[PDB]
RNA sequence: ACCUUACGAGAAAUCAAAGUCUUUGGGUUCUGGGGGGAGUAUGGUCGCAAGGCUGAAACUUAAAGGAAUUGACGGAAGGG
RNA sequence: CAGGGCCCAUUCGGGUCUUGUAAUUGGAAUGAGUACAAUGUAAAUACCUUAACGAGGAACAAUUGGAGGGCAAGUCUGGUG
């Protein structure tokens, strides 16, 4: 009889079975436990400002031979330490030190993106100026 | 606070962005009817989808049903009035078989071209937009006007314009000023 | 500047081998022939088997 | 692991690219006119053909 | 020329058989493609994809090309052929032969009210190849073929104007999904409906009217 | 329990049930939702103990897996 | 400047009847903008209307993302290695 009950008064069993088995999912369990509000560095927001600690030369995974040019940043709202990847060619020459950067995710919904081992965020703005505007020389930085 | 203004969106982009057949179809439509973007074609396919959804909701209803009779006659009447639906085909099954070229033939741009005041759909577009056109005795500068098939007899040039007369225009008056300057 | 250098040498190399009738400098005495280029199209890049076989040849 | 590296090389190729200046072109039309020229290049004037229509042929 | 070898080929060359409905009516097995392109001269073909298959060997991989072809004329008939060959052009040519050999009819119908010509299918109909199941549901006018691109072109080539489709299984396996859709539109003439309930006089075969236009 | 078909089913191996399942509803109970981390931590609860039963997450990863095919190999068996 | 049968039944001659390119030239048309005025408004601003001015290629110059696949669009040319 296909598993599940079929009787006309058996809605309670179907409801509680659906709740119990809804816990087996990924997105539902994450939303209902609220791990984004508790165990996420951004705390569930899309973006976050932080202060650059140092500049890292993280090497990519196999097979890929490169140095990926990320930075360590301490978040302003949490004080949490975070690694952020500075996206384009030559753009690490803007992100020097003690700066206010704005950070976003990479799009992989909390996962490390590519051959880059263990970074989950990218840099968007440095010192209030966006990184592509600096890269395309539309604008230029303040002194500090 | 005051009552909120209602608004609605009038188009919808298609589901697959890059499909070569649909792209070549919409470019044929835009070239033949003189349109500027794909948003106009999306607007017409949205309007047609709403008409088809109402007709689909009525044909599930049985015949002699009062809602089906009332709203089917009203929808058929609005379609035969604007001229998208022919005078013989008036049975709510022809409504389903309509397609976007039926709506696109009724715009003021293609009507100005078909009446022959224009020589092109692109000339028709700029003639409408630059206010040399009047569907009643009233200027219309909207190319998507959807003339109502007793207004087709009355599309003509505006009275307060050149090409309907009584004063030439800026560049003509300038050139006449230069030639009267050279005469004196 | 280096691109300037390369382009200029290219143009000059057109000029020297204008007078000399065949291929390389010194011609048939030379013992060295003039090479050509293989028009591959796009066939062999990141080399594989060709799905697009040609039905007819001009 | 290897969190260090050679940070001195950043921007190498972007600095090595020779600056080639853009040629100045006539303006392309905007709007309905641009769709008009795309329609004309695709449907009435199909001057370039190889039995299959291509939009950006490399020099054959 | 052709110089046919089948009784059916001699009959279709002589002009005794002037339609393929007689073949579909008497379930005559076609084995010569010249019958099909003689009786349906207007069908036009399209090759779906060419994917390479490989057999491992002592040194490397013997590779061959699999071509999927759909023929059809745009009212009532479709054929599906799939052929593996050493050469891509041979695979396409032989697939056009195989697709012409497998031509079956389609029962078009009405979603309601029988006013115009038949636009849609008569019933819901399913088909299955591999894990893939394709279901086909009759749609109102102006709905168009609501299908993924391959099975949309197959239903366009059948002559259907509007049909809802539902899939199940590994639908990215294109050859299996085409064979499932082929079985699904083949079943349209398999379903018995109350308009088909009335009895028929069982007409006699052209192979016995014209029995002396065979070889001897 | 076995043998043969394949009406049928299935991804196949195979199956008289693993059929009567997109033409999807005879009744009912239990379990699963990509691979790890992990049957791990932690809290209960049973046990003299050894342990049993319940049982996560952070983080990490683009496959892990099933059944078949063709090769290659075997301190496997035969033949020429 | 790159094209069809035919009037021709006048072999590679005008090409009507069109379709698009042009370091080839012409006038027409109009708002964006500016501004008397009136209207608008509690008073204004703006819209609607309207004298006067306001166009045409360095002018009144549309971007944003892309061009291996998914998924429209390179049988390119330099650079790095
Ligand atoms: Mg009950
Ligand atoms: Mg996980
Ligand atoms: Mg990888
Ligand atoms: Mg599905
Ligand atoms: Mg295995
Ligand atoms: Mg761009
Ligand atoms: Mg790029
Ligand atoms: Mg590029
Ligand atoms: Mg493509």
């Amino acid at each position: 009889g296909k598993g599940k009950p079929r009787g006309l008064n058996s809605a309670r069993k179907l409801r509680v079975h659906r709740r119990n088995n809804r816990w087996a999912e990924n997105n539902y369990k994450k939303r209902l436990l609220g791990t984004a509000f508790k165990s996420s560095p951004f705390g569930g927001s899309s973006h976050a400002k932080g202060i650059v600690l140092e500049k890292l030369g993280i090497e990519s995974k196999q097979p890929n031979s490169a140095i990926r040019k990320c930075v360590r940043v301490q978040l302003i709202k949490n004080g949490k330490k975070v690694t952020a990847f500075v996206p384009n060619d030559g753009c690490l020459n803007f992100v020097d030190e003690n700066d206010e950067v704005l950070l976003a995710g990479f799009g992989r919904k909390g996962k490390a993106k590519g051959d880059i081992p263990g970074v989950r965020f990218k840099v968007v703005k440095v010192s209030g100026v966006s990184l592509l505007a600096l890269w395309k020389e539309k604008k230029e930085k303040p002194r500090s | 606070p005051r009552a909120p203004r209602t608004y609605s969106k009038t188009y919808s982009t298609p589901k697959r962005p890059y499909e070569s057949s649909r792209l070549d179809a919409e470019l044929k439509l835009a070239g033949e009817f003189g349109l500027k973007n794909k948003k106009e074609i999306y607007r017409i396919s949205f309007q047609l989808s709403k008409i088809r959804r109402a007709a689909r909701d009525l044909l599930t209803r049985d015949e002699k049903d009062p809602k089906r009779l009332f709203e089917g006659n009203a929808l058929i009447r609005r379609l035969v009035r604007v001229g998208v639906l022919s005078e013989d085909k008036k049975k709510l099954d022809y409504v389903l078989a309509l397609k976007v070229e039926d709506f696109l033939e009724r715009r003021l741009q293609t009507q100005v071209y078909k009446l022959g005041l224009a020589k092109s759909v692109h000339h028709a577009r700029v003639l409408i937009t630059q206010r040399h056109i009047a569907v009643g005795k009233q200027i219309v500068n909207i190319p998507s006007f959807m003339v109502r098939l007793d207004s087709e007899k009355h599309i003509d040039f505006a009275p307060t314009s050149p090409f309907g007369g009584a004063r030439p225009g800026r560049v003509a008056r300038r050139n006449a000023a230069r030639k009267a300057e050279a005469s004196g | 500047l280096n691109v300037l250098i390369k382009d200029k040498e290219r143009e000059e190399r057109q000029a020297r081998l204008a007078r000399v009738r065949g291929g390389t400098a010194t011609g048939g005495a030379g013992k060295k022939k003039v090479k050509g280029k293989t028009n591959l199209g796009g066939a062999f890049k990141k080399d594989q088997d060709f799905d697009l076989d040609g039905p007819d040849d001009f | 692991a290897k969190v260090h590296g050679s940070l001195a090389r950043a921007g190498k190729v972007k600095s090595q690219t020779p600056k080639v200046e853009k040629t100045e072109k006539p303006k392309k039309p905007k709007g309905r006119a641009y769709k008009r020229l795309l329609y004309t290049r695709r449907f009435v004037n199909v001057t370039l053909v190889n039995g299959k229509r291509r939009m950006n042929p490399g020099p054959s | 020329g052709w110089v046919p070898v089948t009784k059916l080929g001699r009959l279709v060359k002589a002009g005794k058989i002037t339609t393929i409905e007689e073949i579909f009516l008497h379930s005559l097995p076609v084995k010569e493609f010249q019958i099909i392109d003689t009786l349906l001269p207007g069908l036009q073909d399209e090759v779906m994809n060419i994917k390479p298959v490989q057999k491992q060997t002592r040194a490397g991989q013997r590779t061959r090309f699999k071509a999927v072809v759909v023929v059809g004329d745009s009212n009532g008939h479709v054929g599906l052929g799939i052929k593996t060959a050493k050469e891509v052009a041979g695979a396409i040519r032989a697939g056009i032969i195989i697709a012409k050999l497998s031509v079956i009819p389609i029962r078009r119908g009405y979603w309601g009210t029988n006013l115009g010509q038949p636009h849609s299918l008569a019933t819901k109909t399913t088909g299955k190849c591999g894990s893939v199941t394709v279901r086909l549901i009759p749609a109102p006018r102006g709905s168009g073929i609501v299908a993924s691109p391959a099975v949309k072109k197959l239903l366009q080539l059948a002559g259907v104007e509007d049909v809802y489709t539902q899939s199940n299984g590994k639908t990215r396996t294109l050859e299996n999904t085409l064979k499932a859709a082929f079985v699904a539109i083949g079943n349209t003439y398999g379903f018995l409906t109350p308009n088909l309930w009335a009895e028929q006089p069982l007409p006699v075969s052209p192979l016995d009217i014209y029995s002396d236009e065979a070889s001897a």
